[PDB]
């Protein structure tokens, strides 16, 4: 696809979410973790509202509290004071040190401020701090997340090569931003069905899955990927990559451990799930279970029954590049055309797409592109509802944020059954909104006026 | 830098509020936050929370995507017409805009695009941290754009690092006094609205944000009495209403002290008398209406005010009686997170519920004064933002429900404790006499719920023999 | 029983249709079904299919829940106003009603309840197997109810065991001729409808059911020509339109031969000339309009008919040209399951598609005559209802798509073969010139679909080495 | 509950579906089976349309073809001719011989007509024929289904007592009409997770699950409960009964096998799933898996996050007694009140219900009751859409038929995850429809001509 780059001065109804938030989401996929924004209190407050409204769960998130004075005079002391405060009050398993636009503009070198804390408070030497440079003016929520998985891999995984296959059934999985806690459950369970032991990096299905913990109060993430388990990354037989956005994190993991990888997009549709199960069968040596063979025949049937409504359907998608490419492929197997594709920022994976072009814009740009292309349905987040209502078309919620849909944060989109439910939902919206031939009132009719 | 020393001088002038009673105290609300232990919002947030309900205006956020991208379309306000405030508008600064210093040019063309595409009555431009640090003369850009495109551009210089959300409310009020208020005379009384015997008086409602349309329970009462609200700042407000605020006869401060600079400056400049009050609860709604008659010096208005109160109080007391037994004696733990929580306390008193109010060292001096007023002079403050301390306080006082801002919702929900939201994000109106009915319905909804015994009881497999 | 011998006499009178060309043949459509090998619907289903689109009437099904409970609100018809026909209405007979002979009382009070609750223009009562086997005089109950409640109650004596769905259509037509037609004079031409130079002629459309609103493509053409449709039986019809059918100048038989008793009886009784035709395809729609001018003896109408045809044919041939390449030469296998499948064959001819039509021994003689007309006199019939024979026929002729009734949908879908529905349950309109556009869109939708290669390709584990 | 029995002459917008259809559905839950209605061709045709539109799959269904002559003179010969025809053309594993209102009115004794076929066509002796007396004027779809499982148990299960436990890990499951192919998959998988072996009687998740079979053409059911496997019901350790309606089939199985049973209603809600997993843990000796322990905490969270909208919610339900009692208990755990409850026919289980009254009636009665009670939502089949539109409230589809919703036939309501999704759907419907405080327009407002 030809990327129609950002051009206008004003972003109207922003599709994009900050890189800092995406990186915080990746940190949130680690057990007993605390994400820390190096910046003013407001960035963290907005991020907390964003995640609390989407997951409908408490979200750990702190700030270095950069004020007017520390923003000009220098804020490295605030970083040291925040690390010490979190280490003593909540005693974390891991801390994520993420930068904001304000800290990058000032010139705060992460590796200087972190070093100073390490030399002043040696009592917290064993608490790993993942440093990641994610200023708000660059990239997006998805690329930010992927940049945090790279920093996580470089900070909590040891640099070795001689241990590949030490845990013979173990298989790493590098997960992307748009993999919901329900998508992660399908990945882990499908892997487990082949006898393999999944190692999800990171694991949001343990922290933000939407469960009531045993403890009345938790200050850190109630679960997710443990740093103890993450150190056993070199010991695995293979690393599966789910989502093209993690190419940089897959290379970082491959160079540091030597564990060979197979790369995938979103596990949406007959061909993406076929290739997922084929790799698993080849890795474990065991055949594809009968359970997944039955679900393939069930997807083939849902494709037959929803072909009538989805073949030739014109859709408009406003989502992260992984979701765009993952939904386009699912729709392309059905004969449905993506007539409008809007991403929040550029992505290398977009260049290798069958779409004739993809725009880097906002929801206002989506509304105009969909209207030009005569879209019949929009696929986007809670913010896209107002654009869909102005267009007169139904919405199918997908991605962050989902503040207006209960349980939407945990929807499993992946696999045969998860892919089947997307076909039923797109078909059902399309049918419910289809207005047929309008009544014609004859000028000679014997119809009573009253 | 020398530009940043003059900005910190203006901030100290805003914190010096002679109209408030706690001016000679150590400003605890606007105090240096603890790194790694902070929960509040930035000045830009408070500025937007104050002016975003000016529904028809183009609200452009000047800065990177962290400011607008994570915060747009989340105002609990309801409008009766225009909704341009709901559209997220931001300069979405790139790395090259900050480095090359191209942000003023960016902002200038962003105002142009907003004016051309949406034709609003006015554009408001809110400064954020990144543009404030690199210098960006937001005022001069707005001035240039106003002249070149013919639409008023109002700069709301409130970068997040200046202070708290409360400071943003002061900066929002300052921006209205300086650029909007006094720029247009009120409309003549609408045709047909003539009512013999009724003298129409012009008033202003400062601090009423129409959360869930709750002001549409007070607006009919004001209308019945013959009170033309020139402007409700900023609940269901239009740019043209705000321009006329200087011609009000009486000003009402609604559940706020951050906008106290507005009422004071309007009395100093235009001679407009003001009064503090609330529309939460029976006693408060009736006192607010009684104060209006007291300052408008009209015996006909005073007599009709008593008649409205006797009518509305008879109707609401009768409607609350079938519920009176269901909420009598229920223990309420109220937490003040600077989200105007003390205003709803008076409504809970009208129900016979003993309330235990608590605050922290980071809370405002007015929040602390109201806690000494009810709990006692030797009260204990929570100080830190640790939520386990708040959970312990619930069990200590045998609290049945926690009433606090939406931030503390999951602390109460996960701690297996009933909660009632009273923040600028709820979907239920509690203002006026009619709002009292919705409040008791929401209190009963969560209190009488069987879900609480189910989440406290253990799993059938975790039961010993 | 002696009452059941006189019912079988009336059935033979309906099967004796002198207007049809295959009257001197062995009636294969209405032949004794094979037990354990039957696929069609009963006479009750047939009569309800023809009378349900009379939108404003109370459609009461007299019998147990098997008759109405499994079949209600499944008419592919569209209404432009009233929708009482969509309400399921049934006596829902209990065991005690059949044993104690309490079904006439139950039906009598069911008509009363329908009249009181919905006040319809008329009530149609459909007879079923259980009341026809037992002593149930439906006619006398309806006569008594019409008198006692003042609303016309017409009895459709069409129990399921009398025969096929086609027999039900004849009984439905008989009920209209006997009780409804000729009971009311047409309304005067509406005020303001006077178009100078246009002579308004009254016509009937017998057999048009407005499936998915397709007649609303033809209705504007008839209106332009100055043809008042007194009644479209029963597409978007009202009881009051049916009463006036006797005063039509010309009658059009639309894609049907089961309603041929209506056109014949209207010519014998009121002298109304009739013609067979269709509105499926360009050639058919234009021929139907040309036949109307031929029988109305008006040169002004004839000249305007040619002008409408020249205009509508130029517009539709231009619109079909960008698609012409995409559907040219595609092989179509058409199956005739007594669901008026031959009517859509003419439309497929207007696209350059070679169609292979096939039928069975249980198909009507008209279905067989149309197969000899196109395929050849030595054609091979499938005979039994085995769907594997139909699937084999698809592969034998290298068919690209199967066009048949909705019953055979899963035979084609599960056999990995593209299918197009042409039954009284589809959601797409194919009538008139405008309908041709929707037909090619639906044909391309299923033919150009990538779903077919996906369901034919085996699983990646079931691929040999 | 105190039953308000049918009193009005005219059933307007019928809730009830025939007893014959429900019995056919139970026969459809048997592998390679052909249901046969003894009556006129129209009953079968309507039943075929009913099931084809709900499942969106081909449905095997035959008729004895009773005409005017055979209805008065007698139709036992038609039964013999139909059995022979199906045995030679499709060679079935089992045939269901069900009677209609027409055959019962005439006086057709099933055990005479079947005997005559057995003595004339001895070449088909090994093809079991399940006879069931299902006239349309009695009972309903649910009780009719329950009658067919009783006949199935009496025809395909041997009359022994000495084999209880021969298959040590095997546990019988008596499934009711309203258990979707999705509910059946949860039942089988939950049982399998305890190491146990499920034996589903019948199994619609094998025939009408919505899968594309290997064969291009199938004349009988592509799967379900095999007669070979059903004969091993006496060898099972325990029999679980899912749905109160199957009390008569549970007694028939208990007398003939001696296998002890535990009875359940619908597997809906916190308490019904708790009791389901407790019985499974006790039977197998193994503890409740961690997977189901996590889903209980997820349900508790789903009940916390939806309590605000579901506590005090007034609902109107028009469904079979097993669905009514299953949904009432689910809603009662949330504080939601069923203010209108309409069933198609009487049930013993209704007498033992916490509701003050339940009406036997139709969808017109539902509309009248919901309007009186001020209902906010309606739970009911697709026919209930018009009642809900006339009432001005959302509808949550449940029960047969679901001709307007793609994939509705396979929804899993059962389990912790199944109960959470019902809560999110009721909460989302209630939120989307909630009209807040309406705008008040001041007579003194400075607002430009809105
Ligand atoms: S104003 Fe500052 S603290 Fe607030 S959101 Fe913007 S950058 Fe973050
Ligand atoms: S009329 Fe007879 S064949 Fe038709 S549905 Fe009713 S009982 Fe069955
Ligand atoms: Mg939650
Ligand atoms: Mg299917």
């Amino acid at each position: 696809a030809e990327i129609i780059n950002r051009n206008k001065a004003l972003a109207v109804s922003p599709l994009k979410a900050s890189q800092t938030m995406g990186a915080a989401l990746a940190i949130l996929g680690l057990a007993r973790s605390m994400p820390l924004f190096h910046g003013s209190q407001g960035c963290t407050a907005f991020a907390k509202v964003f995640f609390v409204r989407h997951f409908r769960e408490p979200v750990p998130l702190q700030t270095t509290a950069m004020d007017q004075v520390s923003s000009v005079m220098g804020a490295d002391e605030n970083v040291v004071e925040a690390l010490k405060t979190i280490c003593e009050r909540q005693n974390p398993s891991v801390i994520g040190l993420l930068t904001t636009g304000l800290s990058e503009t000032q010139g705060c070198d992460l590796h200087t401020a972190l070093h100073e804390f390490r030399t002043q408070y040696e009592e917290y030497k064993d608490v790993p701090i993942v440093p990641v440079n994610t200023p708000d003016f660059s990239g997006c929520f998805e690329s930010g997340f992927a940049a945090a998985v790279k920093a996580i891999v470089e900070t909590l995984v040891p640099e070795r090569r001689d241990q590949v296959g030490k845990r013979p059934r173990q298989v790493n999985v590098l997960c992307s931003a748009n993999l919901t806690p329900g998508d992660l459950e399908y990945i882990a369970e499908s892997i487990e069905s082949f006898g393999l032991r999944p190692l999800l990096i990171p694991d949001l299905s343990g922290s933000l899955d939407g469960h009531l913990d045993e403890n009345r109060f938790n200050a850190l993430t109630t679960g997710g990927l443990s740093v103890a388990e993450l150190a056993t990354a070199g010991q695995s037989v293979a690393t599966l990559v789910v989502g093209q956005s993690l190419a940089g994190a897959a290379d970082a993991l491959a160079e540091r451990t030597g564990v060979p990888d197979r790369r995938f997009g979103m596990l949406y549709g007959l061909d993406a799930v076929d290739a997922w199960l084929m790799a698993l069968a080849e890795i474990s040596g065991n055949p594809v279970p009968d359970r997944y063979k039955r679900q393939r025949a069930q997807l083939q049937d849902a494709m037959l029954d929803t072909h009538f409504m989805l073949s030739s359907a014109r859709t408009a998608i406003a989502a992260d590049p992984d979701l765009l490419l993952g939904f386009d492929a699912l729709l392309r197997s059905m004969g449905a055309h993506t007539v409008a594709a809007v991403v929040p920022a550029r992505a290398a994976a977009l260049v290798d797409s069958p779409l004739p072009s993809v725009r880097v814009g906002d929801l206002e740009d989506l509304e105009h592109a969909a209207r030009a292309g005569q879209a019949q349905l929009v696929i986007g987040n809670s913010h896209a509802l107002a654009s869909a209502r102005r267009l007169g078309v139904p919405l199918l919620r997908a991605g962050f944020p989902q503040y207006d849909l209960l349980g939407g944060f945990q929807r499993c989109w992946s696999g045969y059954r998860g892919s089947s439910q997307v076909l039923f939902d797109l078909a059902n919206l399309l049918v419910e909104h289809h207005q047929g031939i309008q009544p014609y009132h004859s000028i000679y009719a014997q119809k009573p006026a009253t | 830098h020398h530009h940043h020393h003059m900005k910190a001088k203006d901030i100290a002038e805003l914190l010096d509020e002679p109209a408030c009673s706690h001016n000679k105290k150590e400003k605890s609300g606007c105090a240096k936050p603890k790194p790694g232990a902070t929960d509040g919002g930035c000045s830009f947030d408070g500025a937007q929370i104050a002016l975003l309900p000016v529904a028809d205006v183009a609200h452009i956020v000047h800065g990177p995507i962290a400011c607008a991208g994570s915060s747009w379309d989340n105002r609990g306000t309801r409008s009766s017409g225009p909704d341009l405030y709901r559209i997220g508008m931001t300069t979405d600064l790139t790395e090259n805009d900050v480095i090359m210093g191209r942000a003023e040019k960016r902002l200038f063309h962003a105002i142009r695009q907003a004016v051309e595409s949406y034709s609003p009555p006015a554009v408001f431009v809110y400064n954020t941290c990144v543009p404030a640090l690199i210098g960006d003369d937001v005022d001069a850009v707005c001035k240039a754009a106003a002249e070149r495109f013919g639409t008023p551009v109002i700069p709301v210089d409130s970068a997040g690092f200046y202070g708290t959300k409360n400071l943003g409310n002061r900066i929002a009020g300052e921006a209205m006094l300086k650029y909007v208020i006094g720029t247009r005379e009120p409309d003549p009384l609408p045709v047909g609205s003539e009512r013999p015997g009724i003298r129409v008086h012009d008033v202003n409602l400062i601090g009423e944000y129409n959360i869930a349309g709750e002001f549409w329970h007070v607006l009919p009462l004001l209308d019945e009495l013959g009170l033309r609200v020139l402007c409700t700042l900023a609940g269901d407000a239009r740019y043209r209403e705000v321009q006329t605020m200087h011609r009000a006869e009486v000003n009402m401060m609604v559940c706020s002290k951050a906008m106290l600079n507005v009422a004071r400056k309007l009395q100093e400049t235009y001679g407009t008398p003001w009064f503090e009050g609330s529309f939460y609860g029976i006693t408060d709604t009736s006192q607010a209406l009684r104060d209006f008659a007291r300052l408008l010096d009209d015996p006909d208005l005073t007599a009709r005010t008593e008649a409205l109160i006797a009518r509305e109080e008879a109707k609401v007391r009768a409607a609350l009686e079938p519920w009176r037994a269901r909420l009598e004696g229920k223990r309420v733990l109220l937490y003040t997170g600077g989200v105007k929580s003390w205003s709803v306390v008076s409504a809970l008193q009208d129900l016979g519920m003993k309330v235990v109010a608590t605050g922290t060292k980071k809370s405002t001096e007015e929040d602390k004064a109201r806690i000494r007023e009810l709990m006692g002079d030797d009260v204990k403050m929570l100080d830190e933002g640790n939520a386990r301390v708040l959970l312990k306080t619930v069990d200590e006082y045998q609290a049945d429900i926690l009433i606090a801002g939406g931030r503390n919702m999951y602390t109460a929900l996960k701690g297996r404790v009933p909660f009632l939201d009273i923040n600028q994000e709820r979907e239920f109106g509690y203002a006026g006499y009619d709002g009292m009915l919705e409040l008791v319905r929401q209190l009963c909804i969560t209190l009488e719920c069987p879900v609480w015994e189910a989440v406290r009881r253990p799993a059938p497999w975790d039961i010993p023999a």
